[PDB]
């Protein structure tokens, strides 16, 4: 299988990257031509954040962290299913039973993280209600 | 003009001067890409794509995920080029001169009429011959799922 | 399978640059002690078209050529040089026959293979004509070992997987035989 | 039986409500699982049949009578450790409830026992790397099981980094071996034991030397052991050495086929250096766990001399030493988990901050234990006297047997240094005995009611109220008399070690 | 060294269960009720909380029975396996095994059973499950396949021992036994 | 193949952001690549020097063992 | 025993035959020692790295240098760019020297 | 086609990837190479017989 | 050059920079295995490389989890 046609494509796309950047740099009118008030550098008002107009100045939930952390074990489970795809016929029943076992052990992990509700954001800080109880004497 | 040398010299230049964690994560991506590209050509196209799918797609974006969580806070040109040049001189990883100067070939044969990809053979052996290695791996993955939750989960 | 090797042509010229591949020739012919043979000159498509007729005609020599490789015990290339010329001569015999008996039936079929990704499933109409011609003029038949006669794939009247695009020369030649022969 | 029950405990623990009683009851389910494992193991595995060595699972795992000895030992020591987390070590709810605050504690321990028991059996470089990670990953999780603790998490971070570098060295040696030979099975490599770079197996040992805390790598182990909770340090400072030292012994068995002297000189350089640091290091220390970390390094140095010598007497020296040292280690740490009830309470100077993770942290917190509990003080005295090497305790026979193996192979220099290093280390074992008893007669008649044990409620005032729980007391007493009275059955035990073979045969 | 006759180096899972002695079922029963008892015995030894005996909650007793249900079976499975390997008393099983095999060869069926697994898959399966009961205390693995690498010589099932000739079984030459390696490679030397 | 696409773009930003160092690293790279195409042997000599200073079998050393054997295997034919 | 040296198509690769002959000798029962198998061990290492054969190529390169033999006349003709495997070079009767198509098969 | 069998450029030029206990011994220790050079020498030492 | 331990200059001054160096170090081991396996036409070396990539991923996840909890442990006032 030849890939010299593919190589020229990758090279052209690499050339297309330089063209997109520089075409802006050669077609925009000179700062003097428009208003001359300054370049992007000195014009710090124009080169700044957007805060809807008013100038101002990540303790993320642990549930978000466990979403990203648990992505890695579940990704290596999916990527290790790749060898079974292109060899499903020649491993027969034996490799099919092994594959199912390879999935059951990982599912017991899915059960564990489903019961603990690890991914739920939860609301421990707020949403409290109480019963007004009179304390007659 | 083996341009793969110039990519690493740039990479070796920025590894000596990186200060924050943004550049440190950049050295990771700037190292896999030469690893993937030098595997795509030459040695193994299958493991170039496995590296992209597993390293870049899975373990690299996790680094930048936690860097946004951790924090973002806070040499001389002569010594760097002197060090890089000194690092550049001696690049022979092995000292078997004949093994590095004499070329070899293989002879093909037509005895293998059932031609199938490497990933076909790897699955053929991993799911039959070394099914213990495959099963322990799912066991190591299982411990991580439990291991991540016990370390990080608050309550 | 498009794995890189050290034994044939690789995917791209960037593989060659990394490996510093030299494509080396050897002008030296074989020594006169080994009697010469006329090598087969057919390309990929004609061989895949006549493969089952080489199997039908050179079956004894192919088996004997392989049995020499099994029992040479690692010295196969050197100790089977004489038995390897019978196979080359036998296979040249078949291609020479197809050129002098079924030249148009043969060419039609392997033009179809060169038109349809060298797949047997896409060229059944041309292949059926070639098999019928070869049988009457050389007595060779196509047989796939290991299955009953009634369940061979190339005799399947209504195949599940059929060519997407038709070969014009195959469809035209087929219906002509539906008049010449199906009287 | 271990693996199948682990899945049941994983699922069941994630169902039932988070509570201490249920967490403690699940810890008693694991104590059964480990017991059941030992009964099934001893039933099928016999010394008489495993003598030849038997390949299992496509030759990935090879089991013989030397490995089989340690699997049963590992299972036994894991029973004595689980007894701590499964029963009361003090009975005071404040101190004890730490052991029951984590539900995955017993699960991670059961993960490690699978990792520990399979490591000596490995027979393929592909499975060597996988199994060593299964054990290594389980230790990091156990070190960080108390995720609220700042010191515990700081230690697991230090443990993970050092182990990751250690595992990379192990992985790189195997790759280099595969580069030279193209073979993965260890038996196939033995066919080329004369044709490969024998120093690439030494690079493998340098990775396993980091994981047992051998100098110059000793620095991290001392820091880790002095920061983790005493219940955690009781496990991570003993178990890895049980399964790695067995593996190191086997790798050295194959190495001595070609009998390369340069390999032996480098290892002797590390053994010699470690004895120096293991002895002179502990002289100036205040923390008890830092003291037992230097003590651990010295004993690993002794056990490597038996490994390095690697003769027929080296099997006996190693097999006996690894057993007696485990029981001594369990006995000492079990006592330190108990005698925390005798600590005084303030009603000041030096502002010593104590936490519920290491209630006993300094050596002078052992003061006057001869007064508060004389019987347990002698048990700690007998245990320390074994570490010193005073006969006829178990500790003497370990050093005596190690010396036989060392001198029989010409390691004269190392034998003398170990006898110098033993005496230097006696200084800081004697300090523990000085603190235990020497100020008895001045404190004999004192008005003590501010001890931690005096905050225990009075139940009835008529029935007898024992101060220490039942199970922990029986373990301490049993292992103290076994240490003390080994002379009675020593001849049978040693003759029971002559039979443990590693391809000796005839 | 207590050595006996090697009935089967890799006994099949279904065979090992069919060869349980009554005592083996007792061990399986004892293991099943031992684990719930061990939980109770610990509470008698020492209460989990407080100072007085308190029966553990029924939920713990159900999970305890399951854990002891597998452990009892594993102990039963390994004890039954020692007999096949020859490590234990196997005279009773040897006659029972010989009766089945001599009957099997007589019907021209394979003693080992027909198999979906091809030659490589049969031999590969044997490698995984042979001597796998030695680590059955760590993780489970059973021979559930009808392979042919059992570590016996089928010639030894032709000779008649004491009390066997009365069976009057006729044994054909192995070359005519269906699904054996000595009866398959008749057309090609690499295809069965 | 991703470095084929990225290499043109990264080189532009390498010179734009840090031109002076980029000249040297590109200057250094071209110096050795030319020496390989023109056989200046400057990198070969440092390799042949390093092997001598660290005890390795150099190309000269291997050839010497050939000459000792050359003379000796001829000397028997005397 | 476990399979080692499996080719990219599931069969024995180039050097499996040598490795198998080593295992036959080492595990043989008629051998008192491992001396007879020492040559087979060298062949398996030789099959994989060709270190001795590469060394032989080094002397033949070095011996021709000291004799002045012209490399182009002792060596074998070669082509470095695959596009210039032209029919003139391949020896075809009426072959041009125009480049060949190695873009897409 | 004849091609070389040298390790990748990244494996032998990266500022970090090239550092390893065994890669230094391949690069800076003669122990391995002197042992193997004996076998090459003894090839031509055995042509006399 | 690397005998003076130059690679220590190339590793940054954060705990996350150590984690990356461990990955780049192990990456060299896998690339070495893929190199040998392809030359020998041996798929057993490719099985090893596949395991090394999968095992090197699990090591990253555990290390980051410890680092993440290490970070929030300081920022654990949460008395708002
Ligand atoms: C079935 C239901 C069951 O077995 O347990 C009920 C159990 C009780 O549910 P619950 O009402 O929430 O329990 C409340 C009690 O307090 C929970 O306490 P519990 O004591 O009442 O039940 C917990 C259970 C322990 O639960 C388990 O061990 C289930 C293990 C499955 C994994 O312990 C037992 O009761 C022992 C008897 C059943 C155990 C089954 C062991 C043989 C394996 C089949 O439910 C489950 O655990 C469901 C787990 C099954 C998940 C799906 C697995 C699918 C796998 C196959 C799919 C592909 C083919
Ligand atoms: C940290 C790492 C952890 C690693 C461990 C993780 C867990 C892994 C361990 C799990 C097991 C590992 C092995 C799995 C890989 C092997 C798969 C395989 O060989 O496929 C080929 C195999 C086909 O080979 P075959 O030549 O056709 O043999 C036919 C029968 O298998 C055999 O024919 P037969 O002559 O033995 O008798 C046929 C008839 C029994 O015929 C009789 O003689 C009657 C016996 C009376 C009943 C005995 C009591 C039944 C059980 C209690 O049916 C049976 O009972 C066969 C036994 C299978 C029943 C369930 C076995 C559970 C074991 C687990 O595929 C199967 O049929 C396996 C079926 C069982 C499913 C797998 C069991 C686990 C789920
Ligand atoms: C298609 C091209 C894509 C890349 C475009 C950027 C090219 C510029 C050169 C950087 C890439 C070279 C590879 C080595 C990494 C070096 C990263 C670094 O040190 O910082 C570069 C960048 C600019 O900062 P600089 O002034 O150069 O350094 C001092 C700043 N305090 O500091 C920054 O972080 C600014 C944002 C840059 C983010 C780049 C992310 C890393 C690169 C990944 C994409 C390219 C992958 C590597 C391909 C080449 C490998 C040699
Ligand atoms: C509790 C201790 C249980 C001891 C059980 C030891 C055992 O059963 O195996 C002994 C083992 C010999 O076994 P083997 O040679 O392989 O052949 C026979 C197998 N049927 O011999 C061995 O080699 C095992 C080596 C480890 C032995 C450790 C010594 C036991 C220490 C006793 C600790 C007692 C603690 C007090 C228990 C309190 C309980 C509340
Ligand atoms: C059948 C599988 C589940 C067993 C459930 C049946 C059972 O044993 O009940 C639990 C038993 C008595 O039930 P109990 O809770 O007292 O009555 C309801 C009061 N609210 O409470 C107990 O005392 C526990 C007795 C356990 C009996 C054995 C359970 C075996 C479970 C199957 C294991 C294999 C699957
Ligand atoms: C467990 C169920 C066991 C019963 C069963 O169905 O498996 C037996 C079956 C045998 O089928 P059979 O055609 O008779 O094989 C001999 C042919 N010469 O075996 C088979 O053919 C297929 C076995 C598949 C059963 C596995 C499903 C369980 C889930 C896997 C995990
Ligand atoms: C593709 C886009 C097609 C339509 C847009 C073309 C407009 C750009 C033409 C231009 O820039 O012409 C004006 C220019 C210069 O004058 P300026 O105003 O300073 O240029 C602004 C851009 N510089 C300053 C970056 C160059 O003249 C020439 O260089 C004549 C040639
Ligand atoms: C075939 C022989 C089997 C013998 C029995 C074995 C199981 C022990 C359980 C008995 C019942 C029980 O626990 O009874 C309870 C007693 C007494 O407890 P106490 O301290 O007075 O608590 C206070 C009791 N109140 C509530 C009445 C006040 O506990 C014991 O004496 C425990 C003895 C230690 C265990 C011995 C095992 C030795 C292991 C040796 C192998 C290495």
């Amino acid at each position: 299988m030849l890939q010299d046609l593919f190589n020229n494509y990758v090279i052209l796309v690499g050339i297309l990257g330089l063209i997109f950047l520089g075409v802006n740099y050669f077609i925009v009118e000179s700062p003097r031509m428009d208003e001359n008030n300054g370049n992007i550098s000195d014009y710090i008002e124009k080169s700044g954040p957007f805060e809807c107009g008013f100038s101002s100045f990540n303790p993320i939930p642990i549930a978000f962290i466990l979403v990203a952390l648990l992505f890695l074990p579940f990704d290596l489970e999916v990527s290790s299913m790749l060898p079974y795809i292109v060899s499903i016929y020649s491993v027969g029943i034996y490799g099919l039973i092994i594959f199912i076992l390879f999935l059951l052990i990982l599912i017991v992990g899915f059960i564990y993280e489903f019961n603990t509700k690890s991914l739920s954001i939860t609301t421990i800080l707020h949403k409290k209600n109480k019963a007004l109880v009179k304390n007659l004497y | 003009m083996n341009l793969e040398i110039l990519d690493l010299s740039i990479l070796g230049f920025y590894s000596l001067i990186s200060s924050n964690s943004f550049e440190s994560i950049a050295i990771l991506v700037a190292t896999i890409m030469p690893v993937i590209t030098e595997l795509w050509y030459n040695y193994s196209q299958l493991f170039a794509l496995l590296y992209t799918l597993i390293y870049v797609g899975a373990v690299v974006i996790l680094f930048v995920f936690i860097l946004s969580v951790i924090n973002e806070k806070e040499s001389g040109l002569f010594i760097l080029i002197l060090v890089l040049l000194l690092d550049d001189l001696d690049d022979n990883e092995s000292n078997d001169n004949d093994y590095n100067n004499v070329y070899i070939t293989d002879y093909a044969d037509w005895f293998n009429n059932y031609n199938e990809s490497d990933l076909s053979v790897i699955g053929n052996l991993l799911f039959t011959e070394y099914a213990l290695l495959l099963l322990i791996i799912s066991f190591i993955l299982l411990m991580s799922i439990i291991g991540l939750i016990l370390i990080v989960k608050k309550d | 399978s498009s794995t890189h090797t050290n034994d044939s042509l690789n995917s791209s010229n960037y593989v060659d640059k990394l490996k510093d591949t030299h494509f080396v020739f050897e002008n030296d012919k074989l020594p006169s002690e080994i009697p010469d043979v006329e090598e087969v000159g057919a390309t990929t498509a004609p061989l895949l078209s006549a493969a089952y007729f080489i199997g039908a005609k050179c079956q004894d020599y192919n088996d004997d050529f392989m049995l020499c490789q099994k029992e040479a015990k690692g010295n196969g290339p050197i100790d089977c040089l004489k038995e390897g010329r019978r196979v080359t001569r036998c296979a040249s015999g078949v291609l020479k026959d197809l050129n002098t008996h079924c030249s148009d039936e043969f060419r039609l079929h392997w033009q179809c293979l060169s038109f349809s990704n060298l797949e047997y499933k896409n060229c059944r109409k041309a292949e059926s004509l070639l098999n019928k011609c070869v049988f009457e003029k050389m007595n060779l038949v196509k047989k796939i070992p290991g299955i009953p006669e009634d369940r061979q794939i190339h005799l399947k009247q209504n195949p599940v997987l059929k060519p997407v695009a038709l070969h014009q020369d195959s469809e035209v030649a087929f219906k002509k035989a539906q008049n010449e022969n199906s009287i | 039986m271990l693996f199948t029950s682990l899945l049941l405990i994983i699922v069941y623990g994630s169902l039932v409500n988070k509570s201490h009683l249920l967490t403690k009851l699940i810890n008693r389910l694991g104590l059964i699982i480990i017991i059941y494992t030992l009964l099934i193991h001893l039933n099928i595995n016999t010394l008489e049949n495993l003598s030849i060595g038997i390949n299992m699972f496509n030759n990935l795992l090879l089991i013989n009578s030397f490995n089989n000895t340690i699997i049963e030992l590992i299972l036994i020591i894991c029973i004595l450790y689980v007894l701590l987390i499964s029963f009361n070590i003090t009975g005071l709810s404040i101190i004890d409830n730490l052991n029951y605050s984590k539900r995955t504690f017993i699960v991670i321990v059961l993960f490690n026992i699978i990792g520990l028991t399979l490591l000596p059996l490995v027979n393929d470089i592909m499975i060597l790397f996988i199994i060593i990670e299964l054990q290594s990953y389980s230790l990091y999780l156990l070190t960080a099981i108390f995720n609220e603790s700042h010191n515990s998490t700081k230690s697991a971070l230090y443990y993970f980094i050092v182990g990751s570098i250690a595992s990379f060295i192990i992985l790189d040696a195997t790759v280099s071996i595969y580069d030279d030979l193209g073979l993965t099975n260890i038996q196939y490599i033995l066919m080329y034991i004369d044709k490969l770079e024998i120093f690439d197996l030494l690079c493998l040992l340098f990775g396993l030397f980091i994981k047992i805390g051998l100098a110059p790598f000793y620095s991290y182990s001392i820091t880790i052991y002095s920061l983790s909770p005493t219940i955690i340090t009781n496990y991570i400072s003993l178990m890895p050495k049980l399964s790695i030292l067995t593996l190191i012994y086997i790798i050295m068995h194959y190495i001595n086929i070609v009998n390369n002297t340069d390999l032996n000189y480098v290892i002797s350089f590390l053994i010699l250096i470690s004895m120096f640091i293991g002895s002179f290091g502990g002289l100036n220390v205040i923390r008890i766990k830092t003291l037992l970390a230097y003590s651990s390094l010295l004993n690993v140095s002794y056990m490597l001399l038996a490994i390095l010598s690697n003769s027929n007497e080296s099997i006996i020296a190693y097999i006996y030493y690894i057993i007696q040292y485990s029981l001594t280690h369990i006995n000492i740490f079990s006592i330190i988990l108990v005698i925390s009830i005798y600590l005084p309470i303030m009603n000041n100077m030096l502002n010593v901050m104590i936490t519920k993770y290491s209630p006993i942290e300094y050596i002078n917190q052992l003061k006057n234990l001869f007064i508060n509990n004389i019987f347990i003080a002698i048990a700690l005295c007998i245990s320390i006297f074994s570490l010193i090497g005073i006969p006829p305790l178990t500790g003497f026979y370990g050093k005596y047997l190690v010396l036989i193996s060392g001198l029989n192979n010409g390691y004269v220099l190392l034998s003398i240094v170990l006898i110098i290093a033993s005496s230097i280390s006696t200084v800081y074992y004697a300090t523990i005995l000085k603190v235990l008893s020497f100020d008895t007669l001045s404190f004999k008649d004192i008005i003590s009611n501010n001890l931690i044990i005096n905050t225990s409620p009075e139940n009835n005032n008529n029935e007898i109220k024992p101060e220490i729980s039942n199970v922990i007391s029986y373990v301490i007493s049993s292992l103290t008399l076994i240490i003390l009275l080994i002379i009675i059955q020593y001849e049978n035990i040693v003759k029971g070690a002559y039979l443990v073979l590693l391809y000796n045969w005839v | 060294m207590e050595t006996y006759e090697l009935i089967d180096s890799d006994p099949k899972f279904s065979r090992v269960v069919r060869y349980f002695r009554p005592s083996d079922y007792l061990t399986w029963a004892l293991g099943t009720i031992g684990a719930p008892g061990l939980m109770v015995l610990f509470e008698k030894i020492e209460p989990a909380k407080g100072n007085t005996f308190k029966m553990p909650p029924p939920s713990i007793m159900r999970i305890a029975t399951t854990i002891g249900f597998f452990g009892g079976f594993y102990y039963a499975y390994t004890s039954s396996t020692k007999r096949f390997w020859g490590y234990s008393e196997n005279a009773k099983e040897v006659a029972k095994d010989r009766y089945e095999v001599k009957k099997a060869l007589s019907e021209k069926k394979s003693p080992y059973g027909s198999s979906l697994l091809n030659p490589y898959q049969q031999d590969m399966s044997a490698r995984n499950s042979t001597n796998s009961q030695l680590l059955l205390a760590i993780f489970p693995w059973f021979n559930v396949a009808n392979h042919q690498s059992h570590g016996i010589d089928l010639r030894k099932y032709y000779e008649v021992r004491d009390g066997e000739e009365n069976w009057n079984f006729t044994l054909p030459p192995l070359d005519q036994v269906k699904d054996l390696d000595v009866a398959q490679y008749k057309e090609y030397s690499n295809y069965p | 193949p991703y470095l084929v696409a990225f290499r043109p773009a990264v080189l532009v930003f390498f010179f734009i952001r840090q031109p002076i160092g980029a000249g040297l690293l590109a200057g250094g790279f071209l110096f050795w690549q030319a020496d390989r195409h023109f056989n200046f042997g400057i990198r070969d000599n440092i390799h042949n020097f390093k092997q001598t200073i660290l005890g390795f079998p150099t190309q000269a050393s291997k050839w010497e063992t050939f000459k000792q054997v050359d003379a000796q295997k001829r000397a028997q034919l005397v | 025993a476990p399979l080692q040296q499996v080719g990219r198509h599931g069969g024995p690769n180039k050097c499996f035959g040598e490795f198998q002959r080593v295992v036959e000798c080492m595990t043989n029962a008629k051998h008192d020692s491992y001396e007879p198998c020492n040559n087979l061990k060298n062949d398996y290492l030789e099959c994989r790295k060709h270190k001795v054969e590469r060394y032989k190529a080094f002397l033949m390169q070095k011996h021709a240098e000291e004799l002045g033999k012209d490399p182009e006349e002792i060596g074998a003709p070669f082509v470095r760019k695959r596009r210039f495997l032209t029919s003139k070079t391949l020896g075809l009767v009426d072959g041009d020297d125009y480049e060949i198509g190695v873009e897409k098969i | 086609p004849y091609s070389n069998t040298r390790r990748p450029w990244v494996l032998r030029r990266h500022i970090i990837m090239k550092n390893s206990p065994t890669k230094w011994a391949r690069k800076y220790s003669s122990r391995r190479d002197e042992r193997e050079q004996e076998i090459k020498d003894d090839y031509i030492r055995g042509m006399g017989e | 050059m690397d005998l003076i331990l130059l690679m220590l200059v190339a590793v940054g001054l954060n705990i996350i920079d150590i984690y990356i160096m461990i990955e780049i170090l192990i990456m060299g081991c896998t690339v070495n295995t893929i190199y040998s396996a392809s030359l020998d036409n041996d798929m057993i070396g490719l099985i090893y490389s596949l395991i090394q990539i999968i095992i090197a991923g699990v090591e990253s996840a555990i290390g980051l989890s410890i680092l993440v909890n290490y970070n929030r442990i300081r920022n654990s006032e949460e008395i708002e």
